């Protein structure tokens, strides 16, 4: 079948620039142009630009006309976008689109690539346990860790119902996020209830036993 | 110098004694006397036999006054400051009928008179070519006399044909001087045959656009013991619908020359000027001078619809008639006893030698003139050296051949060949199908740097017709007749299949596709997968290239279930779009209005002199009997079954031949566009 | 540019339910509209083009209308693959220009949140920071507020929320709120409480600590 395949989430510092990748398979690669398409939170969907890959034809949207940058090598049927100058509003989920040729109908789409735009340096999450002084609710606090993502496991997955861990929110230039389980008022104090927090960007994991509080 | 004016009818002789003696008290030189004749016809011998001076006359009878008479015409009529020096022709029935222009077959008709201008001439002359009345063997009288059911046309006394041409005729308290061209036949001239109509007799009359206006709205002469409203009548359109009197300007049948004052060629003509401008002048007061109710009649002496008299530069009938009235008077005037016995007809085959021997034979047995000789000739461009020679007569070419015979041999089509309206290998229309996409939508004017889809080279539809067109629309500006780097150059990509290729361009060829397994690509035959119309609509529908010039049928037959090869499979036509040269977009079924040029029918070729007419009315009279495949009539003239060969005399697809119409030039039967895109190759 | 003005950016519904999802151009665009889907990994599908035709492979629940400035999607016996959220574009004229999407959420029955708030752990006080974290888990419909009170005395500096999308088996919604602030401040200060007010709630849900209290 038909499949636009991209390339792997993108970290770059600010004023640094961009090359996205989306290679295609199944089809005549020359023929059908290609979109491009932004995407961020609570801004819909904008369009970029588009290139025909026969003869490299691009048509771009004003709004970004300077920032991007569009080729397609139809040797290896893949076309590529650059984004020059790069600031925190450019931090996005780019798709790659085919064009059907009718109706400016997009059919086949790519899984997007995310792209961040941020000058903070890797850095390792802080666990700290979150214990109370019926059912019981625990958790964990993940502060000040860069980038994302993060995964948190409750007793190496087995724990896996009760379990809530939230989006991350920027402290600053840091991330933070927490995680909640609840588990039957037996099961906690008695036996024992560790949280697994991985930040393999940092190649670091950290266990953390809920213990209650000492009086 | 006296002038000796001829009347008609006893009203006219009195208008005139009146008007005589109005002019002599108010002392306008010099003396005017009135002689009086049996008809208009004989007061021109009067003329003549210089008994009379002067008369007006119609166009048709100013011809034959001045051909076989040989008078002048010297002042003539100014009906409008509008229409000036001229008038409309029009055909008008009752509101209580159905008679459009194209169905008057059987149907009963009134006239002014024969060889008259509104009456016969125009109605008749237009009848030929755009009515469809053919006349076979220069017989006009039997031509008429069979399509209309009944007719009365004054001064048709003597003819062959009299019983049917003046049977609607009665004329006269007594009833006698019936069908005689005078004002003594109850339906002669315009108020004549309104009145034909109007009394129920007839059910079209042929005449003036003012007429109905002048015998309605209490402007009915008395004597017809009636009182006719104007809203009782319609006139007929060209077009074929029926409009209201009032919208003449829109629906007559020919602007047509103003009658005339004709005297000797010997006869000074600025003395009759000066006398009638004299009292016009001084009478626009003692005496009106083209009304005429006063003495119970309609049109004396001159046309109530006169305005004005005026001098006329060039006393000729050929001069005052128009150029255009001469010429129908020499195609639908023919001498029905000195045209060429014999039809030539040109063969380029032992079976179309047979064939044409056979038509001979079978066209003879039914008396039909003129006999047909076969000459036979090595090629089509030899026969045209022929014809053109005065050695051969006929011949039917194609598209390419007709603009040679035309242009190059100064040949004129005679009449058409005429397809099936299913069938669409001969005659069919070129387009240029796109894609619907309305945000990259583009204009046949925008199709710089595009990718085309040609069917192969030298395709008429999918390269002659679209480059040609590009050519002439100044796009493609080639240098040193270089057409294949201009159209490489003008295309970003094309895809152009040709076979024994030597510096073809890259670019030609870069849409191709090939086999299945992707060798043979850009080869001229079906091994090209984009090649040939639905291979150049495939190169489309899978977005290879933008544009696919092909024929009206070729998405049709590539769409909505009509063919299952897996890329047309799941195809639907409201996907494409066609392009039209005046910059519009249609849908696929608008070909006949969104075309690039259409492909024309054949068409039978003759010399200027030949009589077209006598050409279509022997083919019509034939095709009436052998025309049909299962015609029991022993010819089938669009067949050849009976010889070893195919498309004999003509194509056995034809189902009928046409008259050529308004197109009676090789430039107007092949079409502008056609044509535009012929000669935008030839540089 | 043509602006696509979708109506509502959020909509509730369940199963075997009909739903219109409606977009609305700045300009004519002469039924020149398609409609696609995007699920919570970023996949998206071509649903209809040009204002009601299915693109092939897509179920017949999903139907198009529309004309003139005024479109609209429907979706008959709605199904679980069907919570998504839903664009619409113009084919009209380029650039080709999006709505915001509008998110359809499934339909339950109002539940109260689970409060449950926790002091700083040992370690970040040791390590010169305090963050409060308060738990609002399993609630809904979405909306929620949450009051930070210290004291009695409000507070809102320090305080970041996040929330979740609906639970893959609960279909409800759940809320951390955390007030992160020096160790010095926390010291200064007695009893520390959350205020959780919901459409359940006629009167807040409070769970609060004592600082000297274990
Ligand atoms: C026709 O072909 C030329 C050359 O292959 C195309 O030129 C490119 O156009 C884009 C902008 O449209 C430029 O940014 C590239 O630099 C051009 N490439 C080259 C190699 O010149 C042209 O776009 C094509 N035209 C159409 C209508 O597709
Ligand atoms: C003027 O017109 C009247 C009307 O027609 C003419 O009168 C007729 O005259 C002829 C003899 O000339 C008679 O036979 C008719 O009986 C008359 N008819 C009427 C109604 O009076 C008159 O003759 C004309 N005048 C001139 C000078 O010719
Ligand atoms: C019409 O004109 C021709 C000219 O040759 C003449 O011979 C013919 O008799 C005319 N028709 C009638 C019926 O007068
Ligand atoms: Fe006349
Ligand atoms: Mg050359
Ligand atoms: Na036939």
């Amino acid at each position: 079948q038909v499949q636009l395949q991209q390339s792997g989430a993108e970290l770059m510092k600010p004023g640094a620039s961009v090359k996205i990748s989306c290679k295609a398979t199944g089809y005549t690669f020359s023929n059908y142009r290609i979109e491009w398409i932004k995407q961020r939170p609570g801004h819909g969907l904008e369009w970029i630009g588009e290139i025909l890959p026969r003869g490299g034809n691009t048509n771009y949207n004003e709004k970004f006309k300077g920032k991007a940058t569009f080729t397609a090598d139809t040797s290896s049927n893949t076309a590529y976008m650059q984004l020059t100058s790069l600031t925190s509003e450019d931090s996005a989920v780019y798709y790659c689109a085919r064009d059907d040729g009718y109706y400016g109908r997009f059919a086949y789409w790519g899984q997007g690539t995310l792209v961040t735009v941020s000058a903070a340096k890797t850095t390792p999450p802080s666990v700290y346990p979150l214990a109370p002084g019926s059912m019981v609710t625990l958790g964990c606090l993940v502060k000040g860790y860069f980038p994302e993502p993060v995964t948190v496991t409750w007793n190496s997955g087995s724990l896996s119902s009760g379990v809530h861990t939230f989006p991350a929110v920027l402290q600053s230039d840091l991330y933070t996020l927490s995680s909640s389980v609840t588990v039957p008022s037996s099961t906690w104090p008695s036996e024992t209830v560790t949280c697994n927090v991985a930040h393999p960007a940092s190649s670091t994991k950290v266990d953390k036993k809920i213990v209650p509080r000492d009086c | 110098m006296e002038v000796r004016w001829c009347a008609t009818s006893d009203p006219e002789q009195h208008k005139c004694g009146n008007m005589s003696e109005a002019f002599r008290e108010a002392g306008i030189q010099p003396s005017l006397l009135c002689v009086r004749g049996t008809s208009a016809d004989h007061c021109v011998q009067l003329i003549a036999a210089q008994e009379a001076d002067a008369i007006t006359l119609d166009g048709g009878a100013i011809y034959e006054a001045g051909k076989e008479h040989g008078l002048k015409p010297v002042v003539g009529e100014v009906y409008d400051q509008e229409v000036g020096t001229s008038y409309y022709a029009v055909a008008v029935v009752r509101r209580s009928s159905h008679v459009t222009i194209d169905t008057l077959k059987g149907v009963k008709s009134c006239h002014t008179g024969i060889n008259r201008t509104v009456g016969w001439n125009v109605p008749v002359g237009y009848l030929v070519e755009s009515g469809r009345l053919s006349v076979m063997g220069c017989d006009v009288l039997k031509a008429v006399s069979d399509y209309f059911g009944g007719s009365c046309v004054p001064g048709a006394g003597e003819t062959s044909y009299s019983e049917s041409l003046c049977r609607l005729c009665r004329g006269d308290s007594s009833g006698e001087g019936v069908c005689d061209k005078s004002p003594l036949e109850r339906y002669y001239d315009y108020s004549g045959a309104f009145r034909c109509l109007a009394e129920g007799a007839g059910d079209v009359a042929f005449v003036k656009h003012s007429t109905v206006l002048e015998n309605t709205d209490g402007k009915t002469l008395p004597s017809w013991g009636q009182a006719l409203l104007s809203q009782d009548f319609e006139l007929l359109c060209r077009d074929g619908s029926r409009a209201d009197v009032t919208e003449w300007r829109q629906c007559h049948l020919a602007r047509v020359p103003a009658h005339a004052v004709v005297v000797r060629a010997d006869t000074d003509g600025g003395l009759i000027f000066r006398l009638l401008n004299e009292g016009q002048r001084l009478f626009s007061s003692s005496f009106q001078m083209f009304s005429s109710e006063a003495y119970g009649q309609k049109d004396l002496l001159f046309k109530d619809s006169t305005s004005e008299l005026v001098p006329i530069a060039t006393q000729t009938y050929e001069a005052w008639l128009g150029h255009e009235y001469l010429h129908a008077m020499k195609g639908l005037l023919c001498d029905p006893n000195r045209l060429p016995p014999y039809l030539r007809w040109c063969v380029l085959s032992t079976p179309e030698i047979q064939k044409c021997g056979d038509m001979a034979v079978a066209f003879r047995r039914q008396r039909l003139k003129p006999e047909i000789q076969c000459v036979s000739a090595k090629s089509p461009q030899h026969c045209m050296e022929r014809i053109q020679a005065e050695q051969v007569d006929a011949v039917t070419l194609s598209g390419e051949d007709i603009y040679t015979a035309g242009k190059t041999y100064g040949l004129v089509p005679a009449a058409g060949e005429h397809y099936a309206p299913e069938d669409s290998s001969n005659s069919y229309y070129v387009v240029a199908v796109v894609r619907r996409d309305s945000s990259h939508a583009f204009t046949l004017d925008e199709l710089r740097g595009k990718r085309s889809c040609h069917a192969g080279f030298g395709s008429p539809a999918g390269w002659d017709v679209p480059v040609g067109a590009l050519i002439q629309r100044g796009f493609i500006r080639p240098k040193d007749c270089d057409v294949l780097t201009a159209v490489s150059e003008f295309f970003n990509a094309s895809c152009v299949p040709v076979n024994n290729p030597k510096n073809y361009p890259s670019s030609l060829c870069a849409l191709c596709v090939g086999d299945e397994q992707g060798r043979n690509k850009c080869v001229g035959n079906s091994q090209e997968r984009y090649y040939g119309y639905r291979g150049a609509f495939r190169c489309l529908v899978e977005n290879a290239g933008d544009v696919a010039f092909v024929r009206h049928t070729t998405v049709f037959d590539n769409t909505n279930g009509h063919n299952s090869e897996p890329w047309a499979a799941e195809l639907r036509s409201e996907d494409y779009e066609l392009l039209c040269p005046n910059g519009a977009r249609a849908e696929v079924s608008q070909f006949a209005a969104c075309n690039l040029a259409q492909i024309p029918p054949h068409a039978v070729m003759v010399r200027p002199d030949t009589n077209i007419f006598t050409v279509y009315g022997l083919l019509d009279k034939a095709q009436d009997l052998f025309g049909d495949d299962h015609n029991k009539n022993g010819f089938k003239m669009f067949d050849s079954s009976n010889y070893h060969g195919q498309d004999l005399l003509f194509k056995d697809a034809t189902v009928r031949a046409v008259p050529v119409g308004e197109k009676t030039t090789y430039r107007g039967w092949l079409g502008l566009d056609y044509v535009a895109a012929l000669e935008g190759m030839s540089s | 540019d043509i602006q696509m003005t979708q109506t509502t950016s959020s909509l509730s519904a369940s199963l075997g339910d009909r739903v219109t999802i409606s977009c609305r151009a700045s300009q004519d665009i002469s039924n020149y509209l398609n409609w696609y889907q995007q699920k919570p990994d970023g996949t998206v599908k071509l649903l209809i083009f040009y204002t009601s035709r299915l693109h092939s492979g897509v179920p017949s629940r999903f139907s198009g209308s529309g004309s003139g400035t005024d479109y609209s999607l429907t979706i008959s016996n709605l199904e679980q693959e069907d919570f998504a959220t839903y664009f619409c574009q113009q084919g009209n004229t380029l650039p080709p220009t999006f709505g915001g999407g509008t998110k359809l959420e499934i339909k339950r029955a109002d539940a109260a949140p689970t409060v449950s708030i926790f002091p700083p752990s040992s370690e970040q006080l040791t390590s010169g920071g305090a963050s409060v974290v308060c738990f609002l888990n399993n609630f809904y419909p979405k909306d929620i507020n949450v009051k930070w009170k210290i004291d009695g005395s409000e507070r809102q500096n320090g305080v970041l929320n996040s929330w979740t999308d609906q639970d893959s088996k609960d279909s409800t919604y759940s809320m951390s709120s955390t007030l992160t602030l020096t160790k010095d401040e926390y010291e200064r200060h007695n009893s520390y409480t959350c205020e959780a007010t919901h459409k359940t709630s006629t009167s807040p849900i409070v769970k609060s600590f004592n600082r000297n209290e274990c």
